[PDB]
């Protein structure tokens, strides 16, 4: 059913699973017209499908065009996300097909569940879990990706870079989501964090810097301060 | 107008006919019911009055043969039969009426509810919902299950309804998801009209009889087949406007027939409220809106 802290380390277990994130495919602007009225403009945007044992990042980058001429964008982005989630499934060979899909956000259930209709044994799931995955557009070689596009694609990346050489996907994806935490409630103070020391470089087939371990362990007390500073500052604590 | 005479009544037992009961007690001089209109459908029911688990029933139409009811003391249930021999039945229904061992169906010369609750139920649509092809009567209980309850056990004793489900692949065109789902004008028009009832009669008699089986057995896959088949009218943008009139009028007798103390088990909050104020024909069910908002505001 539902995915919470009780059935956490299923995350990491050998089943294939993808977690569907849908928070960053229709994006917008909100400006004035010129008549003083209000009005919208969309930006690209991407689907976020993770396998949370692999690191394997399938972003589905969502063009502009997509949404021309469409009403009710933001009921059809939920579906469009599932019809490219299908899709992506489909591509994949039977070995390779995830047995679980577990959605970010409730209103993906019936639109993931209807687009596989046709794969009655792949469990769509909700969870309980408060996942940090729209931070993912605060990474800047995704966000790069994503805005330079000028027609669909699907771009793969390890999220973990090579970390799983040294830690386990348990460790690697608490790794991840403490990064995307800190980046959502503060991105200037945790990109501060992560690029403060210019001998620390991040690759050029990496997305986040190359610490070593023990460089690892400050930066992520570095990420926990950060996360309670700013619940302090937002509480009054 | 035609007979159900009764062989006797050993045990107390609360006897429905129709929309109406009675109650007969305990070895009482009681040999059935006459005047029964012809030319609709009926039902006789019972609830026994030592143990009122099981309600359980006849369908049958009086055109298609005489028939009688006889308590089994093995099987402890009153049972519907058929006599063959028309001059035993003839007979035998004269004296019982010349006794006057037998209630009368009251039916008041103003009152068009039955029809009104089977206008569309045909005799030979029950009996494909409800297979058992030896008797041309259909029994029918609180506890029969139906094919789809069977599919999420004893298939002789099912209720055979229409399948419908709106996440299935009969339901959902490959390439039009989100159209189909959001709006199921192709699966009731093209699947369920045209492809498995044929026409919209056909519909309305199912509808029909699974509300009268959910009201009168409370049988409770029935129930649910009476809310699926309303729902997947209201929740398509594209109805023909004589099927909209008449559901209409067949809803509003529905719930102006629904006993006001059985409300909140028949029906179902989330679909008469999305039916009512959230969908397609939000605005095309008036007189069923206006009875469900004088009669049950509570449920809205
Ligand atoms: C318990 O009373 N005898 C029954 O069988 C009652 O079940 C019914 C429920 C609702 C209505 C309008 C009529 C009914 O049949 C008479
Ligand atoms: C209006 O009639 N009064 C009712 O509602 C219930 O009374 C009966 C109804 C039907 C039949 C066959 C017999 C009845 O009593 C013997």
């Amino acid at each position: 059913g539902a995915m919470n802290s009780s059935n956490y380390a299923e995350l990491f277990n050998n089943d294939i699973k993808l977690f569907v994130d849908d928070t960053n495919v229709y994006r917008v602007t909100v400006h004035k017209t010129f008549e003083g009225n209000v009005a919208t403009k969309a930006i690209n945007g991407c689907i976020f499908t993770l396998n949370p044992k692999t690191g394997h990042l399938f972003l589905k980058i969502i063009h502009t065009s997509v949404w021309a001429g469409q009403k009710r964008l933001s009921q059809l982005a939920k579906w469009k996300t599932a019809e490219e989630v299908s899709a992506l499934v489909r591509s994949l060979p039977k070995e390779e097909q995830p047995k679980q899909i577990i959605v970010t956000r409730k209103a993906m259930l019936d639109p993931l569940e209807v687009h596989m209709l046709d794969f009655p044994n792949i469990a769509i799931r909700p969870t309980e879990l408060r996942l940090p995955f729209s931070a993912a557009m605060s990474i800047d070689k995704l966000s790069d990706v994503v805005m330079k596009a000028t027609e669909p694609q699907m771009v793969l990346f390890n999220i973990y870079d090579d970390w799983l050489d040294r830690i386990s996907s348990y460790t690697a994806f608490s790794r991840l989501t403490l990064l995307l935490r800190a980046l959502k409630t503060n991105e200037e103070s945790a990109k501060m964090i992560l690029l403060s020391d210019p001998t620390i470089t991040i690759k050029s087939y990496h997305l986040w810097p190359s610490f070593t371990d023990e460089q690892w362990i400050t930066i992520e007390s570095q990420m926990r301060d950060l996360i309670l500073t700013e619940y302090g500052r937002k509480y009054n604590v | 107008m035609n007979t159900v005479p009764f062989t006797s009544a050993p045990i107390e037992v609360t006897i429905g006919i129709d929309q109406y009961s009675f109650n007969v007690k305990e070895n009482q001089p009681f040999h059935g019911i006459k005047d029964i209109p012809i030319g609709h459908v009926h039902v006789i029911h019972f609830q026994h009055a030592d143990n009122s688990s099981m309600r359980y029933g006849y369908w049958f139409d009086c055109r298609m043969g005489n028939f009688y009811i006889q308590y089994d003391p093995k099987d402890g249930l009153y049972k519907m039969m058929e006599e063959r021999d028309g001059a035993k039945f003839e007979n035998i229904v004269h004296n019982f009426k010349e006794r006057q061992m037998m209630v009368s169906y009251p039916k008041i010369d103003e009152d068009d509810t039955w029809y009104n609750l089977t206008e569309f139920v045909q005799m030979d649509k029950i009996r494909k919902i409800v297979r058992k092809d030896e008797n041309q009567f259909s029994y029918v209980d609180s506890s029969m299950t139906t094919v789809q309850e069977n599919e999420l056990s004893d298939p002789a004793h099912s209720l055979n309804y229409t399948v419908i489900n709106f996440k299935s692949r009969e339901a959902i065109r490959p390439g039009h998801e989100m159209e189909d789902f959001l709006d199921k004008s192709y699966y009731l028009n093209t699947v369920m009209l045209q492809g498995i009832f044929k026409n919209s009669s056909n519909y309305f008699g199912e509808l029909q009889f699974a509300f009268l089986n959910a009201m009168f057995f409370g049988n409770y896959g029935s129930s649910l087949q009476w809310h699926a088949m309303i729902e997947l009218i209201c929740s398509s943008a594209t109805v023909p406007k004589h099927m909209l009139d008449k559901l209409d009028e067949i809803l509003y007798y529905q719930i102006k027939t629904l006993p006001e103390q059985y409300s909140d088990i028949l029906l179902n909050e989330r679909v008469w409220n999305i039916c009512l104020y959230s969908s397609f024909q939000k605005n095309s069910l008036h007189n069923t809106e206006k009875i469900m908002e004088n009669k049950y505001p509570e449920l809205l």
